């Protein structure tokens, strides 16, 4: 697939050139943040189950019809699917976060997701909603850990957001 | 409309027709009952003999009537 | 069909191949002669770049033959937004129009009449523009001059077949897409006897024109919004005829002038004559 | 493209599992290494040219007959090519250092190497010398881990070529 | 069409709710930057011709073959098209920048663009390149103007970038 | 068993190639981390017992009714089991730290977890509390990376259980 | 599949008739040429490697950019493909030549080729060129062999050409 | 369709290799033989009709009851069909001789033979006689290799029918 | 081993069918040709040695530097080998002629050719010259079909080598 490093390379290749010193300095600094980056990911993975559980509860409190007969999250079978899906999306987001690149998430999951959902009759709107619900909860953890060295994670936090949002958008 | 030159590129004998205009012929792109323009109650268009029959028939079925026909030249 | 992932887990651009299946290629596990299943006469698989060569050869070495290949990125893309064509916009040329207002009608007329196709300064028609703006020509008459111009014949009519030129006309002169083969057939015949000029006239002359955008309104997209006497399929056709904004009708592209609306789709909406 | 980071993602994805401690450990390894890797790249990038000249040259010393008329080494076009190619190899090696995996090398250089070389009658041997000569020069400008890294990648090609 | 404001509305509508106070504060802030926002746009429009001219020169210095017989920017006719296209993309980008939203750009311009380019045989790679070349030059002006009250435009500058990049990506 | 070292071998092996720089980088990561990991294990191993008591206990506070007669928490046998189990979980967690991968956890604890639990009507919830309570205690005896590691693994189970 | 003989049969079948005596005489004479036909094929197969090698050299001398970074024949991997492809086409052509019929060539080989090339972004023009380059070299051998009985091969030579050309056309 | 020429192409194609000497040798064989084959076809084509009459007839002698009312051989329609059929078989045999392979026979006649015959209650036996009778007549008008060829194909059907 | 006869059997066997006329035609081809093939073999077999000397020699003229010390062509062992090898090529081309297929050539020589040559740094080029030189000589002792056959096979190797 692709990631921050690989990407820059590829660009450089088409110009036919060695990497610009400027460009190295992007990567150099990217490295420095690694440790932060990692912990961010770790936080998501660690709390995964919860993140979802939470988001779901909220999703269903809001859109009560999904769980009513005739809705899309009914019956059990469907409900299960819906949970599974949420998780997946999450997993991909995390992946991206580590890579430092949207690519993996979009190619593996998002590209074609909308249309699938459409054909099935799944309401894309609601899906998107769920993704956001997840986003907020997730950030919650990323941003409020214990026993990690205190410092500023904002930069990472925002990038995280973006990933979630690409998701939300393409699905929606 | 006075012809500045022969309008039509394809060439035959050309006739100037003046028509009373229904709202249907030139409805304005407006909400509510479409209104032909005030300024030109009588549109006047030069027409090749070949297209003269169609033009007349289409004018006829639409309310508007031929005020006068005059050879373009 | 929809593809769900653009790329394979191992890096690799997935391509979607479509084939006419053959009994050898897949067969039911029954006794008696081998049959494929009817619903998959045109089968579609998504293959990585690496396996593509071998997959295609196997298909061809059996009775299969490849209807088309297409990158899965392009496929599995949104159907075109209809935002700009849902409500067209609509341009009126008033009598006693300003210099600017005439300009804006000219541009609009080129855009609609020529498809997003670009018109160069040398291509543009001074003479017919000159007639508008001192009066003498209607918007409807200007439109008839464009569809008489060589520029128009070079693009839409001299490269493609009449069957495509027809729908291509239906779009430019009426927002609608064609509805029923009857329409395509009638135009083909009119063209044979009357010739190209009559055919062009018959759109502008027709009642849909004038009833909509009658005179002095540049034609705008009617399709994409429900019209009288318009089969539903027609609405789906419009999505084939109209791909996006900054999608065009181009003779310039590879195999430039093909038919967006498969002839079997027309026959669905109404077969007879 | 194979780098440490891409791989663990891939592996995680295949199983359908979240990135757990296992993979992060691996990642940590990469990025820690990077500091050395990066250094090496800065060094090669700078001296590029000079390395290239020296290499091309070397090859000719090693295989005099190449420069004779009717041979491959003969006539400027070919010399130009020969230069180009060696420069390309170096560029991929620099890329790989930075990427932190063989990936870049594999996909550009290695895959299809044989057949290209066969059809155009490029003798692997040549390239090799180029590389070796390089390796020797690099063995001055660099030291410690930075050096070690540079070698690894340079070699990786030698092995692929041979 | 759409823009920052309208967007937020729409979201709110589907929830079925009045706008959240938090959400207002996004827009409230957005307003405050207006003046900056505007000048940014003004800078692009003012320099338009140049931006392109420049980018082109560089594009052709790099990829000599485009202008050689058999290339894609040859002959004149094609060259013209290629210039025209660059401009268009720019035009849209600007629009977006004012709106405070990618949409207009995506829907009018990017949508279908890749496929067009493909059908024609236009090399998408090069197109993307051109877009970037443009980006850099453009930022150049946005960020270094004359007679304007000095302050920080970064926020805007980055958003500008993003637009250019969406372009680059979808074309590529 | 999945550890960093085993995986890179596996990946190398699948492609059919020698271990190149890519994999070694990864390995390196595992080894440098170990020092922290190892420390954590020594700490858990020592306080084992105390952690266990505390946990078991907790569970009962959390779910009083379990200790009532006719329930599962009731009668020593069950309490003994409950102890055993938590002790087993702890041992696997220590094992993982040392091995430097989830491997040990996956194979002993996780695989088949669900069905076991279903057939004997063990409620995941319980275990979870145990773990959480543990995590809290561990959050005193340890600090910095050692701690971080301990958590990762403990959690990994929480997630598997839930 | 099909070939000259089989073909004539099929035609005859739809009429529902025995083969016309006239028609036999087509085949009768076709047989007589066999020996010539064969040697033609033999010549191609014998020189195959070379044919390609040659054509390639010329192709790349002309279109320098193909082999430049960013071009279609770069990097190695791609180059390899491009060589492979050329060869294949050749292989088929030969097959046809023996069969005495285009079919085999059209159905196994040419069918779908264009579209593939398009999707990849491979420049069809260049492909076609290569095919011709091959053609000329190939004829070269067919027409100038060693140890063969001297006589007129033109008839075969032209048919050979046609095959190459069908190829060139359908690809292009 | 299976002829010598098509097959070698097929085989060559499968392995992915050029036609080499091996296959051409085979092809050559087909062409040399053709002269005899062709001759045979000219002979059958000419006497077609007469062969057909004789055959149809024969069948009736062999199976008198067929001509009785309420049977299959009875009433002109059926006789017409019976004629038609035998003529079709002959046409395919001539086609095969010329094509230089069983191909034509296989695809028209043989494939699906059984089921057709079953569903319409055509007894293979009949056809066979037809053929045999034919074979006997052909055994006069032809001689040497031409003959041999004719036989081969005629038989091939007998075997397929039975 | 691929010969005409083996192939048709193979094909027949795969489909699960008896050898019918189609295949025999092919076989016939192989046998008719043999007379020429056989002749060619007798001619090569006899002049073997002389061809070999001439070839080896040629190579050295073509690539003088080989005979210099520190090269491959240098020192008798290598020369002996070089001779041997070409003799192996010579004996196997003869085998193919007789067998009536490339078979013998394929598995004995062509298979694994590349990798052998790579690992021992034998340059295909050399062999090729050898062959070419041979081809030229053979182009005197033989004539007509016998010649044609000899060529086919000789070339087949050239192509495989390149
Ligand atoms: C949950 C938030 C919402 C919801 C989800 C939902 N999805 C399905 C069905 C499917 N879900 C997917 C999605 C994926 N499969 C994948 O492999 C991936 C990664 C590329 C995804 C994200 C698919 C494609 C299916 C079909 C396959 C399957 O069923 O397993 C359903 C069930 C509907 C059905 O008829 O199948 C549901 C309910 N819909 C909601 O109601 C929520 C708002
Ligand atoms: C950010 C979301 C929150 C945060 C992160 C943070 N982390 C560090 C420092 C480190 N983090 C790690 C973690 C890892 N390194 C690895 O190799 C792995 C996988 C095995 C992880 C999970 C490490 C080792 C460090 C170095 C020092 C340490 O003892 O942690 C910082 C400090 C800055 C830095 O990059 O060193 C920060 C800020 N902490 C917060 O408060 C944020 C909310
Ligand atoms: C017979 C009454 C008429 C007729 C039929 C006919 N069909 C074919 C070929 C096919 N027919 C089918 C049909 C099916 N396949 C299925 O699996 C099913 C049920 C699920 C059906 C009903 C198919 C798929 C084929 C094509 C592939 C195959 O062999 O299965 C033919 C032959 C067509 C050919 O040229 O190969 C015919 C003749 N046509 C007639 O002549 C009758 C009027
Ligand atoms: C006559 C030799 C055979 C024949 C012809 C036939 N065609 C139709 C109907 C149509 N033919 C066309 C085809 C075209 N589209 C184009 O653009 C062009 C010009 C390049 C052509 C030739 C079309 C569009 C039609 C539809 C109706 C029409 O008349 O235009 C028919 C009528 C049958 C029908 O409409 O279903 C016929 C008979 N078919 C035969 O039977 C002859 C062997
Ligand atoms: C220039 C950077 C590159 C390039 C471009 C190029 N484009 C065309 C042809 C077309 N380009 C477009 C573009 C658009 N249509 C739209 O409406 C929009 C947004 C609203 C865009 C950006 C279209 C419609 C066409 C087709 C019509 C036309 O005649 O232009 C070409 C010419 C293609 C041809 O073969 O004639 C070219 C060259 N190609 C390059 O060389 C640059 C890398
Ligand atoms: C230098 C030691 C010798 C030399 C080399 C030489 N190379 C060629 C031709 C090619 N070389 C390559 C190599 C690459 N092209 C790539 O894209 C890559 C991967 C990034 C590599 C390594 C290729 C592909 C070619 C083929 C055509 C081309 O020029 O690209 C030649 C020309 C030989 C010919 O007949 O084609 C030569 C001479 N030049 C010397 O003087 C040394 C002997
Ligand atoms: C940002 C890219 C660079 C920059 C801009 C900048 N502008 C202002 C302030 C103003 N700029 C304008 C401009 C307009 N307002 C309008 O209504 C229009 C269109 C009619 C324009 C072109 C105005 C009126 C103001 C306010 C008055 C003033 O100039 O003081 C600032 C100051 C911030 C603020 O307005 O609060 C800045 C920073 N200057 C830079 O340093 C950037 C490189
Ligand atoms: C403690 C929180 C609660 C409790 C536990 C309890 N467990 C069992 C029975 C089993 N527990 C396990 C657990 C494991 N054994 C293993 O080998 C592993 C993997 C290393 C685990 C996690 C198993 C497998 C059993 C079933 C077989 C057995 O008897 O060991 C029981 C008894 C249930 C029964 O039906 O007999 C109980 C009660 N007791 C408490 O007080 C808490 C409620
Ligand atoms: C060489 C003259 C030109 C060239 C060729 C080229 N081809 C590919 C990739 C493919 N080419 C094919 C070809 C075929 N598909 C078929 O069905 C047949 C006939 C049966 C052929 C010959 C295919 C399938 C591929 C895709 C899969 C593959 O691995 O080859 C490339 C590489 C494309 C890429 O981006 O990977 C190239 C370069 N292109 C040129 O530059 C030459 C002008
Ligand atoms: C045509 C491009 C050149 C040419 C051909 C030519 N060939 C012959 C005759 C024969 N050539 C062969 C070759 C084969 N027959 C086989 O069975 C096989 C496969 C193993 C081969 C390769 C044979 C046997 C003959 C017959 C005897 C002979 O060689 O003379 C002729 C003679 C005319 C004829 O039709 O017999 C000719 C003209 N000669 C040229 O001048 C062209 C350059
Ligand atoms: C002749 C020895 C006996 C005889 C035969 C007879 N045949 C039929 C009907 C059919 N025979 C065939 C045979 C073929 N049709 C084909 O397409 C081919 C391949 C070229 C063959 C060999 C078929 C298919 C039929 C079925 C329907 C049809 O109309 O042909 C009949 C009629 C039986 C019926 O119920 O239709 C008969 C009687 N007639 C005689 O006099 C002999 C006893
Ligand atoms: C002659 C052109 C050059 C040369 C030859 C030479 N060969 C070797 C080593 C080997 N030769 C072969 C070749 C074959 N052995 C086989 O089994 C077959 C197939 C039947 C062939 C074609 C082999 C396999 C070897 C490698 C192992 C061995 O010793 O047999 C050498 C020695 C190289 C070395 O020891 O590394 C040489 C020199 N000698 C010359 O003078 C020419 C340059």
């Amino acid at each position: 697939m692709q990631d921050a490093f690989t990407k820059a390379i590829v660009a450089a290749d088409l110009r036919g050139s060695f990497l610009s010193e400027q460009e190295l300095n992007q990567l150099t600094n990217l490295v420095k943040e690694s440790n932060k980056r990692l912990d961010a990911v770790n936080a998501i993975t660690g709390n995964a189950a919860e993140i979802i559980s939470d988001a779901a509860h909220k999703l269903f409190a809001e859109q009560t019809d999904l769980i009513r007969p005739g809705g899309n999250a009914y019956p059990n079978r469907r409900m299960a699917a819906c949970l599974r899906d949420m998780e997946i999306i999450l997993r991909y987001v995390s992946y991206a976060l580590l890579a430092g690149d949207a690519s993996v998430l979009e190619d593996r999951c998002l590209n074609g997701l909308k249309e699938t959902y459409v054909a099935l009759g799944t309401p894309t709107r609601s899906v998107a909603r769920a993704v956001q619900l997840m986003k907020e909860t997730a950030i919650g953890y990323v941003n409020s850990p214990s026993g990690v060295t205190r410092g500023d994670c904002s930069a990472l936090v925002n990038e995280a957001a973006t990933y979630f949002d690409k998701a939300a958008a393409s699905i929606a | 409309s006075v012809l500045t030159g022969d309008n039509q590129q394809r060439g035959s004998k050309l006739f100037k027709i003046t028509i009373a205009l229904s709202p249907t012929l030139a409805h304005h792109p407006w909400p509510g009952l479409d209104t032909h323009e005030p300024s030109q109650s009588s549109y006047s268009t030069i027409v090749s003999l070949e297209r003269l029959l169609p033009e007349m028939t289409r004018i006829k079925r639409n309310g508007g009537r031929i005020l006068e026909i005059t050879e373009g030249e | 069909m929809n593809v769900l992932t653009t790329s394979s887990q191992r890096g690799g651009k997935l391509f979607k191949v479509t084939m006419t299946l053959s009994p050898a290629l897949s067969h039911h596990p029954w006794p008696s002669l081998d049959t494929y299943e009817p619903s998959q006469n045109s089968y579609s698989v998504v293959v990585p770049l690496d396996r593509l060569l071998a997959e295609m050869t196997y298909i061809k070495n059996k009775g299969g033959r490849v209807l088309d290949i297409s990158p899965a990125d392009l496929e599995a893309l949104g159907p075109p937004d209809i935002s700009s064509v849902a409500i067209p916009l609509k341009v009126e040329l008033w009598a006693k129009a300003d210099v600017s207002d005439v300009q804006a009608a000219i541009v609009a007329a080129y855009k609609q009449i020529f498809g997003n196709t670009y018109v160069l300064e040398s291509e543009r028609l001074t003479s017919a523009e000159s007639l508008l703006r001192n009066g003498s020509i209607s918007v409807r008459e200007f439109v008839r001059l464009l569809a008489k111009s060589e520029l128009y014949k070079e693009r839409f009519f001299f490269c493609t077949s009449n069957n495509r030129f027809t729908e291509l006309n239906f779009k430019h002169f009426l927002g609608r897409a064609p509805y029923n083969q009857s329409e395509i057939a009638a135009h083909l015949d009119r063209y044979q006897t009357f010739g190209y000029d009559a055919e062009i006239d018959s759109y502008i002359d027709s009642d849909e024109y004038i009833q909509a955008f009658g005179e002095n309104v540049v034609p705008y997209y009617r399709g994409f919004k429900s019209q009288s006497g318009q089969t539903v399929e027609s609405f789906n056709r419009m999505f084939k005829l109209y791909r996006g904004d900054a999608g065009s009708d181009t003779n310039l592209n590879l195999q430039g002038q093909k038919r967006r609306v498969d002839p079997k789709n027309l026959l669905r909406s109404g077969r007879g004559i | 493209m194979k780098t440490v980071i891409t791989e663990v993602i891939a592996s995680a994805d295949s199983q359908g599992r979240f990135l757990n401690n296992t993979e992060l450990q691996a990642a940590n390894g990469r990025f820690q290494r990077a500091t050395a890797s990066m250094e090496a790249a800065r060094a090669l990038t700078s001296n590029a040219d000079s390395l290239v000249k020296g290499a091309v040259q070397e090859v000719y010393n090693k295989f005099p007959y190449l420069t004779q008329p009717g041979q491959m080494g003969y006539g400027d076009t070919n010399q130009a090519k020969c230069a180009r190619d060696i420069s390309h190899y170096l560029r991929f090696i620099t890329y790989s250092l930075v990427a932190g995996g063989t990936g870049p090398l594999d996909d550009y250089i290695v895959a299809g190497l044989r057949e290209v070389n066969r059809t155009f009658n490029l003798s692997p041997s040549w390239y090799i010398e180029a590389l070796k000569h390089i390796k020797g020069k690099v063995g001055s400008q660099l030291s410690g881990q930075p050096l070690t890294e540079a070698n690894a990648y340079i070699d990786y090609c030698i092995n692929a070529l041979s």
